[PDB]
């Protein structure tokens, strides 16, 4: 039944099962519903609570959702997930360090015990999704973490296809969000002023096509990809295109790093959820990256999306009425860079 | 026939204000629903006194099997041919006895309307809709029933559904 | 046999309307409030 | 004006309409009903099902009344066949209706008392409505969309203990309805609301094909009961309830007086329902019974090409209405030899009720809307179809 | 025919033969039309099969039991109007309303005879003839059916 | 495996849906039970068989239990008749 | 069954008969299992008895004009209940 | 008034079928054939337009047949040759004519089988 | 072959009404993308338009240009008004169909359906 | 098992038929009683506003109320659409049909102005059918989806539709979808072939 | 005398012999103008005819109603007035005409 026998759409089948176990967060939800529209099985693994895994169930159609429930701690729920599946794609990765995980456990442990099942289980094909620009020795302490890991993951499942995204934005991201949320506190504390760091953001669907591609196409098996986006903008551009689109004041006061990092760490401290931290700060300012030969969503073949084009949808909340109404062209119009 | 429905001294014009102005008339209103937090409610404990019902009562479909233990169904297709939600697909064999039986029996319990139109058509009293109406279910795919969740079915309710028959068989 | 009325019929239901007209008059209505109301003066 | 687009979840009415209409300041400018949201396309699937398994198209298009949509489509069908029911089940399709029209009436003055505000009348006479319900289930097997009501008869015979059941209903029943008459009839803020709402005048309603308690509340005397009479009609005794000064209010007493009346209609069907079989017996029109396909093999054979093919009506076309509650229901089945019918236009009684909103409601608050729609009483399956 | 049954009495049961592989003879059906007969001897030229008896136990199939071995076998399911034999392979796979019914051409022998194919769901349940005045005309062979 | 097969390959990932769940299959096969039934023996050459009822069995079909060669078996119950 | 001072409470603020008409169903309900019934079933030739053959295909078809049919009886106000 | 006009009436534009179902489509009027099985000839009389017959596939959860050809089940009946060519030109679909085919008449006689 | 005028006699008096559209039509997408809170641009929507009225240009029945103004003026009121919500509006632009490829290489590799 | 009927009525509306022939001549092409007892008058495409004009303001035939307006579509015929109009006397107590033919490009009148009920019943006829009619005030899609492409009861739209919706989280919208059905309509063809004796 | 004619609109109207035969009067003559056989002529004038003679014959109206047949006179006036304004709308469609167009073949064959 790998021979898809039916007319594209729901209801008919491209014959791929997957497991897709970080289906419950942001780019999961998208893959589940390419992979889904694609109409493929999908055994999602859930260690979250039913209530919050029902926005998954309409993207699919009768019998291509299967859901159960996994843990990382015991295998065995990793094994039952990737036993009938034949492709398995990786999505863990948290910000922040729970008491409980840490960036070794969703970096590095977890998707090496996936990837392990996945060997031996059988399964084709191991998709998994390392940060672009994160490589050892990358000063950050989840990037050096997270390349740890691909190595991992090449070792034990060689074959496996690892996909590098950049920033990626799209409506309930954490990227241009945490840059928009600013506007709550004071104004943008831009490190640099914003400037100096350049960063190339990619939207979830360009990503979550890309994958669904590579799950299907027959050369990526052992290729790496980085999934890079059309344009790179400086931070400072970005944060100001954020602001004008969210429609608030800007004001870019500058400070250093090591401020910043001292900062969130209190952030960080909140137990539910770190509104910023100093993992994330880092990536933000002293993360930056320009790719140089991977493939690419071009080759993939998705055209990457530019962030002109698809930024009211994710920044026309933070508006507050009688600017929602404000249209596109009338946005502040943003600007490229290479460097 | 038709009937028409809605067609001054002092005595009246006082009773007309005495009724307008110290009103007394909501009053026989206010009285009617004071006779009724002193009656007996009519609410049954739900799920301990479930409510009253009939042995014609329609509801979740069964499979009888003959006492012998034989399946009643021999594969018609007299049963999706009526059935007007369009809900059944009986694919049949010869089973390897020689006999005449079901590989394939479905009914999609979320297009079927519980119409008994495919209780009333079975020459042999196979199909039939029996008085549950407690099999909710949580997932979609729980809905779609098999030959197997319907024979096993039949293989719970017999002692309930045969009684109903019997006692709704001469009128039927 | 066969579901039929009772022998003889089954009797007779009401069903006009029985809304039953009552009540004080209006002379003694108010009166008794103005009597009420110069006592609560006096 | 200001646009304001009725809910179409909005809890007023039945909850499938939205009535965009043009707030003139506090007054409704004028009113633009969307319906369309139920149109679950039953006359373009008629057309691929045969005449039994229809029925059922029917009983769901005024889900309030059940079996007086079905007595349409039968009577319908039986006149294309020209073959017509046996004495008994016009009997128990005339107590039938009557029994739907108690439960479209209490249906449409309770519900139309909620969305005035009045809450306590609906309690009342919904436990009235589950003991007429129990009826439905201890005669056809569901408590709604029974299918009772088929070609040439009933589908199986009143259970033994039906009559003596409703006779205690009945009994009983009449005081229910004057203790939501005492709560409702005369109260100042019931008749504010419904007295001079609404008034449509005669002409008009004619013009406007209203035909319903629409046409009978503005004093037209027309019932189809009593005019074109269908069944046993002929031979039960009732008056008509007509009205004058066509409004909410004269609507809503007549409402309340087809009540007891139909209490009149099913007194004389209990006292005067005669030995018979239920459904005719020309197997060719209905099915053969459960013995006889079982015994004999004319029956197996009629049995097995009726519930496959169908009954093939001869060809032609008919239009039947029958005074359904909500007013004129009728069919105009258009038929070829076939199995299955080749058109059914439903004439719902509230495709022209509703047309007549605009004029109805005019010069009238907000508030004075929803009474509007209370009364015409439409339910959005029999206008959408 | 008849609304209703007179018939009170005792039904009478023949004894079912094999008469092949491919014509299942629930002869208990028949209702001794001598089409069967006439087909075998006319048609095919295979004079085996033929009546047995006088009174209401003629029972029409082979006084010995020979198969009915003869291309143009199959055709006697389809001229028989009484299900009495008809095709053991499709025995119970399909009932005919369901079937949806394209026509098309015979390619296992190149009289190319046009034929029906029935199918139900998606899957091809019977080849019968369709008639063809010139080429088959209402017949058509063993093989392709 | 159901009385009619359906037993999944080990390789269908049709499998999946039975994960943290089960399958619904009778275990009372009929091939079986109606084989654990004595023989109707019968003294008339042609026999009845309603089903064991009227109406509430299957429609009444007469067997010719002629031939002790075969016992006749009602091709709605499955009961075999030894003449 | 409540207490007499309870109903004649109901009784008085109702105004109306109320032990008479309840609407709660004590003994008034049939009991269910009634008896088993037995329903009521020459020159019967279907031929006769043809409802469906009987119709035939529509007939198509000084002087003084004539109405489609007598106009209606006009009623009459009822015997019983003339207003309510 | 009564303008004059030379096309053969096209409504594919009015009609409302998506363009691949009006464009890559093939009506088949035809008589349809008597069912060998029986003997009736009352199905053989009127012309049909039924379409091509497209993908059949399978439900992967229930094994149901699914389908995604919205013009599967349409089988329009007309009364003539003449008048099918003229729906279906009307509605821009490709036709297939296939003509009539009445048994000729065979003479048949009893005393025939008994010569010699 | 003579034929009554549904509103216009000659396909280029009716062309005068499909102009009167195509004005109203246009000068209305900015209000929709406005009003209906829709995110395509304006140019991309107006592109629509032009691309809709002109795959109807083909036709030279008046009486067919004659209906598609009236179908076409429809789909204006509704559109001008708010009648059709969001997802109306842009269902005409096959947001999540995945556009069917044409190539017949392109169709062999995929699909038994030509 | 046959009706019970009057023969009173056959007459009675027969003669009606050719009163109605006699005083239009120029409109009626065919009127027969059926044997249903129930009259037709099938009047040219042109006759629609006179013909049930007269039916509603004629002392000797009121027909004040319009029961409904409906359009059979037979598609052999050229002239497909065969709207028909049944009309109600409440003064005779009698029925009437008046039946004309309208093809998919000649748009017939609109009788909104004879009666106010078809204001509605001719938007559905448009929105089902398709056929247009005349200075009709405010004809637009009574039932169907307010983006929907095809008019619905015509016998060559196919059952299902070719849209359908569903909810897409990527684009957070209700979207439509070519039609794919998970289980195709089994179409039967239960239609005998041995004719009825008429 | 009446108070109120049932139907809501229809207000009673008094003078009902004299409103009518101004209505019936004036119809008698608007009917002159069409064609010498027309059907409409020939049996509008056949009934206006007939109610202009009762109208005149009898002077009581609950007396006049039973004979014309109608409902309350409101009414049969209300109807007058109607049939003048068809009479004047029926001249100008000029329905007595030779029929317009034969229905093309086959358009009224149910059984197809
Ligand atoms: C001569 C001695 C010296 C002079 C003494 C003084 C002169 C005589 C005074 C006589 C006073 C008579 C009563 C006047 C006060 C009562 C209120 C009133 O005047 O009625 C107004 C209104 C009438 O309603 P309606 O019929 O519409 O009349 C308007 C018509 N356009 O009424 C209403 O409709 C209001 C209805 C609102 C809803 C009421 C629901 C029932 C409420 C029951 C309350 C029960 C408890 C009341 C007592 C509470 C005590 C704290
Ligand atoms: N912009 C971006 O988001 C970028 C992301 N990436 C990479 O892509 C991957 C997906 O990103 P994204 O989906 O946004 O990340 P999320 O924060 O959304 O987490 C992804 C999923 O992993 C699950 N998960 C997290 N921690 C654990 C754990 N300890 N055990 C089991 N499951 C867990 C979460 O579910 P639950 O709620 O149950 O924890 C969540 O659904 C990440 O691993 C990240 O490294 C790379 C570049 C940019
Ligand atoms: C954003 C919402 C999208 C909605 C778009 C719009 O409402 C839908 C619509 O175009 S409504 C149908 C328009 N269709 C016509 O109006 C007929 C055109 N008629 C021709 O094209 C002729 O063939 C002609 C001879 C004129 C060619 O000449 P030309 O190429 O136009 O110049
Ligand atoms: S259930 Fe009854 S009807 Fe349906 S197939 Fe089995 S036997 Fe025939
Ligand atoms: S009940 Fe009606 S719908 Fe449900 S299955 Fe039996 S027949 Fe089909
Ligand atoms: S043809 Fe069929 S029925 Fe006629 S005799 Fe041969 S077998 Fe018996
Ligand atoms: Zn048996």
């Amino acid at each position: 039944a790998v021979i898809p026998h039916g007319k594209g759409g729901r209801s008919s089948v491209s014959g791929v099962v997957a497991t897709v176990f970080g289906a419950t967060g942001f780019l999961g939800r998208y893959v589940v519903n390419h992979l889904g529209r694609m109409g493929s099985q999908v055994i999602i693994p859930y260690r979250c609570d039913v209530y919050d895994i029902m926005h998954l169930r309409l993207m699919g159609d009768l019998g291509q959702l299967t859901f159960l429930e996994w843990d990382a701690r015991d295998k065995d729920s990793i094994r039952k997930a990737v036993q009938h599946s034949n492709v398995v794609i990786n999505l863990i990765g948290r910000e922040w360090e729970t008491r409980n995980f840490d960036f070794e456990d969703v970096f590095v442990n977890i998707p090496r015990a996936i990837a392990q099942a996945s060997k031996e289980a059988g399964v084709e094909r191991f998709i998994h999704v390392s940060h672009l620009n994160a490589s050892m020795k990358s000063s950050s302490k989840s990037l050096r973490s997270k390349a740890v890991g691909e190595k991992e993951v090449r070792s034990v499942f060689p074959e496996a296809i690892i996909i590098r995204p950049s920033d990626i934005f799209g409506r309930e991201d954490r990227f241009l969000n945490h840059f928009a949320n600013y506007r709550w506190f004071l104004a943008v504390p831009l490190v640099s002023l914003g400037f100096k760091t350049v960063k190339q953001p990619v939207y979830v669907a360009d990503v979550s096509k890309g994958i669904v591609n590579a799950t299907k196409d027959p050369d990526a098996v052992g290729k790496t990809f980085a999934f890079t986006g059309p344009n790179r903008y400086l931070l400072f551009h970005l944060v100001k295109y954020i602001f004008g689109m969210t429609h608030r004041t800007f004001i870019p006061y500058p400070l250093p790093l090591f401020v910043y990092s001292w900062i969130g760490k209190l952030f960080g401290l909140s137990p539910f959820e770190p509104w910023t931290t100093k993992d994330k700060v880092e990536r933000i300012h002293i993360s930056d990256v320009m790719p140089t030969d991977l493939p690419g969503l071009e080759d993939l073949g998705v055209q990457p999306t530019p962030l002109e084009l698809k930024s009211i949808e994710v920044l026309r909340r933070h508006r507050t009425y009688r600017w929602l109404s404000s249209e596109i062209e009338e946005t502040k119009p943003a600007k490229t860079v290479n460097y | 026939t038709y009937k028409y429905v809605n067609k001054v001294d002092m005595k009246s014009a006082t009773d007309n204000a005495a009724r307008i102005l110290m009103w007394t008339e909501l009053i026989r209103g206010l009285g009617m629903t004071l006779s009724y937090l002193f009656r007996e409610p009519a609410t049954i404990n739900y799920p301990f006194e479930k409510g009253p019902l009939s042995p014609r009562f329609r509801g979740e479909h069964a499979l009888r099997r003959y006492p012998s233990g034989e399946e009643r169904c021999i594969a018609c297709k007299l049963c999706e041919a009526i059935c007007p939600a369009q809900a059944i697909t009986i694919e049949a064999e010869p089973r390897a006895d020689g006999s005449r039986r079901t590989t394939r029996y479905d009914i999609d319990m979320t297009k079927c309307i519980y119409c008994g139109f495919c209780q009333e058509a079975c020459p042999v009293d196979a199909i039939v809709e029996g008085p549950n109406f407690e099999f909710s279910t949580e997932t979609h795919e729980e809905l779609l029933y098999n030959k197997e969740k319907l024979l096993n079915n039949g293989d719970k309710w017999e002692a309930e559904i045969a009684a109903n028959i019997q006692a709704d068989y001469l009128y039927r | 046999k066969q579901d039929m009325p009772p022998p003889g019929g089954y009797g007779p239901i009401d069903y006009k309307r029985n809304l039953p007209r009552r009540g004080l008059s209006g002379y003694s209505m108010f009166a008794v409030g103005i009597g009420a109301l110069i006592f609560g003066y006096w | 004006n200001m646009t304001l687009n009725f809910g179409p979840q909005h809890p007023a009415a039945h909850g499938v309409l939205r009535l965009v209409l043009e707030l003139s300041g506090e007054m409704v400018r004028k009113c633009d009903p969307h319906i369309g949201l139920l149109h679950r396309g039953t006359e373009k699937l008629i057309e691929y099902k045969t005449y039994l398994q229809a029925l059922p198209y029917f009983d769901r298009l005024d889900y309030v009344s059940m079996m007086c949509n079905e007595q349409a489509y039968s009577i319908a069908v039986e006149k294309l066949l020209n073959i017509q029911p046996p004495p008994r089940a016009q009997w128990i399709r005339v107590l039938f209706g009557e029994i739907t029209r108690i439960l479209n009436h209490i249906m449409a003055v309770t519900t139309h008392a909620l969305d005035i505000g009045a809450m306590t009348p609906f309690f009342w006479m919904f436990e009235e409505r589950e003991k007429m319900f129990e009826f439905y289930e201890r005669v056809s097997g569901a408590r709604m969309h029974a299918a009772y009501i088929r070609p040439g008869g009933v589908h199986q015979d009143l259970p033994l203990g039906l009559l003596d059941d409703i006779y205690e209903f009945s009994k009983n029943f009449s005081l229910r309805i004057d203790e939501v008459e005492e709560m409702l009839t005369n109260n100042r803020i019931w008749r504010n609301r419904t007295v001079d709402i609404g008034v449509v005048t005669a002409e008009d309603a004619l013009n406007y094909g209203f035909s319903g308690v629409m046409l009978r509340g503005s004093g037209i005397q027309w019932d189809l009961r009593k005019t074109q009479p269908y069944d046993v009609y002929d031979q039960v005794e009732f008056d008509v309830p007509i009205g004058s000064r066509g409004d909410c209010y004269d609507r809503y007493l007549c409402r309340v007086e087809e009540m007891r009346q139909s209490l009149r209609i099913i007194e004389q069907c209990l006292n005067k329902m005669p030995p018979g079989e239920i459904k005719v017996d020309d197997a060719k029109v209905s099915p053969p019974k459960r013995a006889e396909m079982k015994t004999s093999m004319e029956s197996l054979i009629h049995h097995f090409k009726l519930y496959t093919e169908g009954y093939q009506v001869p060809p032609g076309a008919t239009y039947t209405a029958i005074e359904a509650p909500k007013g004129e229901f009728g069919v105009y089945l258009v038929s070829d030899g076939s199995s299955r019918p080749y058109r059914c236009k439903i004439k719902a009684p509230g495709f022209a009720h509703l047309a007549g909103l605009d004029k109805m409601s005019k010069g009238h608050m907000l508030a004075d809307v929803v009474a509007i729609i209370g009364t015409q009483d439409i339910v959005f399956g029999e206008i959408d179809r | 025919g008849s609304d209703r049954s007179r018939f009170l009495e005792g039904k009478r049961a023949v004894e079912d033969k094999n008469i092949g592989p491919l014509v299942k003879t629930i002869m208990t059906r028949c209702i001794q039309c001598t089409r069967c007969i006439r087909f075998a001897s006319e048609i095919a030229g295979v004079d085996d099969l033929g009546t047995t008896g006088r009174g209401n136990d003629m029972q029409v199939g082979t006084y010995i039991e020979k198969m009915f071995m003869s291309e143009l076998s199959g055709n006697v399911i389809d001229i028989c109007p009484v299900g009495a034999l008809t095709s053991k392979p499709y025995a119970f796979t399909a009932r005919p309303w369901e079937t949806r019914k394209t026509e098309s051409i015979d390619v296992m022998d190149a009289v190319g005879s046009n034929i029906v194919v029935s199918t139900r769901t998606g899957e091809v349940m019977r080849i019968l003839p369709r008639m063809h005045e010139d080429i088959n005309e209402e017949w058509i062979s063993d093989k392709t059916r | 495996i159901t009385h009619t097969g359906q037993v999944y390959d080990e390789k269908d990932y049709r499998r999946v849906r039975f994960v943290d769940r089960q399958k619904e299959v009778n275990e009372n096969f009929a091939i079986d039970l109606i084989a654990q039934q004595p023989v109707n023996e019968v003294e008339h050459r042609i026999i009845a068989c309603d089903g064991g009822g009227g109406a509430l069995g299957h429609p009444k079909v007469y067997i010719n239990l002629d031939k002790e060669t075969k016992t006749g078996t009602c091709g709605y119950c499955g009961l075999q008749f030894k003449q | 069954s409540a207490t007499r001072v309870i109903q004649k409470l109901r009784n008085w603020a109702s105004g109306q008969d109320l032990q008479a008409k309840l609407q709660l169903r004590y003994q008034e309900i049939a009991k269910r299992t009634q008896p088993p019934p037995k329903l009521p079933v020459s020159n019967n030739y279907y031929c006769t008895r043809d409802g469906r053959r009987e119709v035939v295909p529509p007939s198509i078809i000084e002087k003084k004009a004539v109405t489609p049919a007598p106009p209606m009886k006009r009623w009459e106000l009822s015997k019983d209940q003339p207003y309510l | 008034q009564l303008i004059t006009v030379d096309e053969k009436l096209d409504i594919t534009t009015l009609t409302g079928v998506p363009e691949e179902h009006i464009k890559t489509r093939k009506v088949r009027i035809f008589v349809p054939a008597r069912n060998n099985m029986q003997s009736g000839v009352n199905n053989t009389k009127k012309w049909k337009m039924e379409f091509d017959t497209r993908e059949r596939w399978e439900n992967p959860l229930m094994g149901w047949a699914s389908t995604a050809d919205p013009l599967s089940n349409m089988v329009l009946t007309f009364s003539a040759k003449e008048d099918a060519i003229a729906f279906a030109e009307k509605n821009g679909w490709s036709y297939d004519v296939e003509e009539k085919k009445v048994p000729k008449p065979k003479s048949k006689s009893y005393g025939a089988n008994f010569s010699w | 072959t003579s034929v009554k005028p549904i509103f216009s006699r000659d396909l280029n008096e009716a062309k005068r009404r499909v102009r009167e559209l195509y004005r109203a039509w246009y000068r209305e997408v900015p209000n929709t993308v406005h009003l209906m809170q829709l995110d395509i641009t304006v140019k991309q929507g107006r592109d629509k338009v032009r691309e809709m009225f002109m795959k109807n240009a083909h036709v030279t029945d008046p009486r067919v240009v004659d209906l598609l103004v009236i179908k076409g003026k429809m789909e204006l009121q509704e559109t001008i008004k708010v009648w059709k919500q969001r997802t109306h509006v842009m269902r005409f632009f096959h947001e999540t169909e995945t556009p069917r490829p044409k190539d017949f290489l392109s169709k062999f590799y995929m699909g038994h359906d030509p | 098992t046959v009706r019970p009927r009057s023969d009173v009525t056959h007459k009675q509306l027969s003669a009606f038929g050719e009163y109605v022939a006699e005083i239009l001549p120029k409109y009626v092409q065919q009127v027969q009683v059926s044997c249903l007892d129930e009259l037709e008058i099938c009047i040219h495409p042109d006759g629609v506003i006179p013909t049930l004009t007269f039916l509603r303001d004629h002392t000797n035939a009121q027909f004040k109320s319009l029961a409904d307006l409906t359009a059979v579509d037979v598609p052999t015929r050229q002239n497909r659409f065969e709207i028909v109009y049944n009309l109600l006397s409440l003064r005779f107590n009698s029925r009437i049909r008046v039946k004309t033919y309208a093809d998919e490009l000649t748009p017939i009148d609109s009788i909104v102005s004879v009666h106010i009920a078809a204001n509605w019943y001719e938007r559905e006829v448009w929105d089902m059918f398709g056929v247009f009619f005349f200075n009709h005030p405010d004809l637009r899609r009574i039932l169907t989806d307010y983006g929907f492409e095809g008019h619905p009861f015509r016998k060559d739209f196919p059952l299902t539709g070719y849209v359908e919706l569903r909810y897409d989280d990527e684009v957070k919208r209700v979207v439509a979808e070519p039609v794919e059905l998970a289980q195709e309509f089994r179409k039967f063809d239960l239609n005998s072939p041995w004719e009825a004796f008429p | 005398l009446k108070k109120t004619t049932g139907l809501v609109g229809l207000a009673v109207c008094d003078t009902p012999h004299e409103r009518l035969t101004i209505l019936y009067t004036k119809t008698l003559d608007i009917l002159k103008h069409f064609p010498k056989h027309a059907a409409y002529r020939k049996y509008t004038e056949q009934i206006t005819n007939e109610k202009l003679d009762m109208v005149k014959a009898e002077p009581d109206v609950k007396k006049l109603e039973a004979l014309l047949q109608g409902g309350e006179v409101e009414e049969v006036i209300l109807q007058a007035e109607k049939e003048l304004s068809l009479a004047r709308k029926m001249l100008k469609w000029k329905p007595w005409e030779p029929l317009v167009e034969e229905p093309p073949a086959n358009q009224w064959k149910w059984p197809i």
